[PDB]
């Protein structure tokens, strides 16, 4: 089998321009399990990230998440790439703090 | 209600060594203990604070039975390998699940152990808790095998007893927690767009536990049709938030009502722009 | 687009939707081709449904009513299928799939594939 | 504790 | 009177007449019912066939053309079926029959059971 | 083209000692060989003439093979007994068949071996000559079995030369009689009814071998809807009798014509009353 | 299983009052093999008749054959009453020169 | 000569 992930570049708490916080890539639902998850914030890799334990739901699919400390703004762009096998190529989502 | 359950990864990676081994319990829905193999020294080990009332002898007993398991299953890749007729080149997965259920009266509810080749049911016990169901001609020879060897017997016994009998002892050892219940924060933001229409989302967040339901209506009816939600993610403490949108022709905007409910909610809540 | 499939049996047809959507994308879909989202009778169709699908989760019409305070099928009528395999009650909201060996409950907005049970002897 | 797995 | 029975399968229905009747017994029924007698498209649909039906033997649509030379479905078709369990030719007459195990040749004038079959597809 | 089909016979009978065992071979439609049990000296005797041309150690090789089959099977209704889950109390039937057929060439054309269990199927080895196909759960087992002791392979073997081989001499032992023809002597008989109307009959009488086509037409269509007809019957004195009639209307009569397509008749024959 | 015997009571050589002949019962298609089968000459049992050897057909159906020398005529009417499980009473045939 | 049978 073969499934593809789902990701969510969210925050922690109310995004404010200048103040600390934490960055969330939550990939979900996803086969196989050997997977590879980047965070950058602006297109350089990111601090190597802590990589919270991975998890599968009853439906089979995988699930992990990714975070780290960040302080957003309208400094940079930040965004998840999430290189899997089930897709061609490498799927980057940028964080939405008004998401 | 409350349940225990055990989630089980096994996974073979050619030239890179034996299978990784993962042994994940979760009671009602939280991580109380782990156990992997890649880890330095695979002990299996607590997650949960409250779990911290066990010796050193629950640890050790746990860790061992685990060890024994980790290879069972090196055993059944190579087992799975024959029956398909794959080679040794392939990566694979086994996904198990074992567990069981009590009503408010600890008495158990529902138990199971479900099997996955793949990220597919390979096969998996029935309510009946006495019969098996298989998902291909693969399942039916391992069927073939655990109905002589009573395999659905023994695992009978485990669901009823031994199963609910732990799955009372941890919830005393962290019953202040496994109950604790926080209350969604909602409001509602709006946003601008194109051609003139508006985007009024609704926000629930630092919830627990887990479900809780966002709904959007429109003078009484649930506009469950055309409006975007998202699956219920973890802001990284404890807790978890979502958040569920609609468009809504601009002016107009009070005509909409966005409802929380949630087993921390006694009412469920209601929101407006 | 999509991806379909059609075929019958006993005095039934069904309709098998092959794109991954939520339980209303299935309701919706399938009213749209005027079709229900899928019903199970009895244990035997079932049975053949697990056994004639094609490796994978579906949904299937049936989930819990956050107002009606229970379980219920997407006619809202009866079932000769005794589950009892105990899901979604004290407080929250709904859901069921299918797959060859499992009849589960899970959250209403994960993508599965689609079932549309169509009752020919009507 | 979880349960002791019987070979397939 | 008559004992009937109607089942659809994948994409086509039957008519499984459970009344004992010669070959020409079934064509006839099978037309009045407005359902020709059975005709089999591929291996997957006789083992189908053979697995649901009753215990027992059941005329299908495939008889030998004294005329023609030679066997023919009731549709004068060709079918995905290669079968060519060698059977009735040098001079004489006709006839198939089916079983959950097997597929044979042997007198129109026998009394079995009946098969009528319905693509839906039409 | 030539057969050489032997038909099995097992019948348990309660209270009544051991099953009761018939073997009966036929060459074409040719009886050529019998053996029972019951009967007061089980030799496995011939049916044929030219059966004379075989000596003491044919009989005697074929009466031991077959006192063995005889036993394999007493095992065998009781092993169905068991898969079943019925009684001694009852009275079953095993049913065999076993032959193989060649063309002018006596080349093989096609070769089995098909069991039936109380009258219905049980299980038969495929046209591949390789697999097989169970009628119920139960032939399952026995599949299951036979498939791990390959019994599909060596009964491959029998099949193309065993059988085939003792095809061929057989039909030489007798060539001058397998292959002998009677034509079918035809005629009409006229019958009054009631309200008036008529029952023309076509008889068919001492033809060889068995089947033989009759057939009635009206003006050039075939009355094959509505037009009685018997089952080929024998005689009794190796030729066989058949009969086909229809009610035409009184007076119109000659507007009727009967069929006659027999391999012994080069030509199609053509009555009337 | 269980099926129904069918029962043909025809002569070898055409009818001829005074002249001996032989008397067929062809008793066919049925099931259990255990069966039971006379030749009346009028409504009595007959020189216990010559029982054919039985045997059966791709069908699995039972064959077999009842036969008895007879001289017919309008003498007296002939029979043939077969007693079978899968039958509820002793269905019985007369004899139809004609048929 | 028929083949001698195996068992069921």
């Amino acid at each position: 089998i073969q499934k593809t992930p789902q990701i969510q570049v969210y925050s922690r708490h109310p995004p404010e321009n200048g103040k600390p916080n934490i960055l969330n890539c939550y990939v979900t639902q996803f086969h196989p399990p050997h997977i590879e998850i980047q965070m950058l914030k602006n297109g350089k890799k990111i601090p190597k990230v802590e990589m919270s334990d991975m998890s599968f739901s009853k439906d089979w699919s995988f699930y992990i998440l990714a975070h780290t400390e960040f302080t957003p703004t309208e400094t940079d762009t930040y965004a998840c790439r999430v290189k899997h096998a089930s897709m061609a190529e490498p799927k980057t989502v940028y964080w939405d703090r008004d998401m | 209600p409350h349940s225990l359950r055990y989630f089980v990864t096994a996974v073979s990676r050619p030239g890179l060594g034996e299978p990784r081994y993962m042994e994940v319990g979760y009671v009602d829905d939280t991580e109380f203990v782990r156990f992997d193999s890649d880890a330095e020294n695979p002990r299996y080990e607590p997650r949960a604070r409250w779990m911290e009332q066990e010796g050193p002898e629950y640890w050790e007993r746990e860790t061992q039975k685990a060890k024994g398991n980790e290879q069972s299953f090196r055993v059944d890749l190579r087992t799975l390998l024959g029956y398909y007729n794959q080679s040794k080149g392939g990566s694979h997965t086994i996904q198990v699940i074992s567990g069981c259920e009590v009503g408010s009266d600890g008495r158990l509810l529902r138990g199971y152990q479900q099997y996955a080749y793949d990220g597919c049911d390979y096969i998996a016990l029935n309510e009946d808790l006495k019969t098996w169901t298989a998902a291909d001609m693969a399942a039916l020879i391992t069927k073939h095998k655990w109905e002589q060897a009573g395999e659905a017997e023994r695992l009978r016994a485990y669901l009823e007893g031994t199963c609910v009998e732990w799955l009372r002892r941890y919830l005393k050892n962290g019953n202040a927690t496994l109950l604790r219940t926080d209350s969604p924060k909602a409001h509602v933001t709006h946003h601008s767009r194109p051609e003139d229409k508006v985007t009024l989302r609704c926000w629930a967040l630092g919830f627990y536990p887990a479900d809780i339901t966002l709904t959007w209506q429109l003078n009484g009816e649930e506009l469950i049709q055309d409006m975007e939600l998202v699956e219920t993610r973890p802001a990284g403490d404890g807790t978890f938030q979502k958040w569920a949108s609609v468009v809504v022709p601009l002016g107009k905007e009070q005509y909409y009502t966005c409802h929380v409910y949630h087993q921390g909610l006694p009412e469920p809540l209601t929101l407006r722009w | 687009r999509g991806v379909k499939y059609w075929f019958c049996y006993s005095t039934k047809c069904y309709y098998f939707i092959m794109n991954k959507t939520t339980w209303s994308g299935c309701k919706a879909n399938c009213q749209h081709y005027g079709v229900p989202i899928l019903k199970i009778e009895d244990e035997d169709e079932l049975k053949f449904l697990q056994r004639h699908v094609i490796p994978g989760n579906y949904w299937i019409g049936l989930s819990y009513d956050k107002k009606k305070k229970e379980w219920a099928w997407i006619d809202n009528g009866p079932s000769k299928l005794d589950m009892k395999i105990k899901k979604m009650n004290f407080k929250s909201r709904g859901c069921v799939f299918l797959s060859k060996a499992r009849i589960e409950d899970i959250d209403c907005n994960i993508p599965y594939y689609c079932i549309c049970g169509k009752k020919l002897d009507k | 504790s979880i349960i002791n797995f019987e070979k397939l």
